[PDB]
């Protein structure tokens, strides 16, 4: 004679931590690196004529 | 509470704690606790160059 409706969001197996103002460390469902650390080690002749 | 038995007060440590935790750690995060520097540039002179 009654029904229950609920709302919610998704989740992932193992999330990633991020640095935020309020919390010193917290996990999210997705992240991304904003600092290029890797390098091919070779100079690409193009476009700039080398 | 203002029940028939009278009045009374009690602080909820749970809620209070959450606030404190967020507050404390933030400062150090935003600003780096420290950074070293040694020989730099003369930031003063006595004559014109
Ligand atoms: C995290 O969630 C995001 C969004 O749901 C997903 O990552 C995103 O993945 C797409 C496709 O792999 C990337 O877009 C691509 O952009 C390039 C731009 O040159 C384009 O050539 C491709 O056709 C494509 O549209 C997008 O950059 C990427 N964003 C990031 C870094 O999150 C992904 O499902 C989850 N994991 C990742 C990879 O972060």
């Amino acid at each position: 004679s009654t029904a229950t409706l609920c709302l919610g969001h998704h989740a992932v197996p193992n999330g990633t931590l991020v640095k935020t103002i309020t919390d010193d460390q917290i996990e999210v469902t997705n992240a991304t690196e904003l600092v290029q650390s890797s390098s091919t080690g070779k100079i690409c002749n193009n476009p700039h004529r080398i | 509470h203002q029940n028939s038995e009278g009045t009374g007060q009690a602080a909820d440590l749970k809620s209070t704690q959450a606030a404190i935790d967020q507050i404390n750690g933030k400062l150090n995060r935003v600003i780096e606790k420290t950074n070293e520097k040694f020989h730099q540039i003369e930031k003063e002179f006595s004559e014109v160059e």
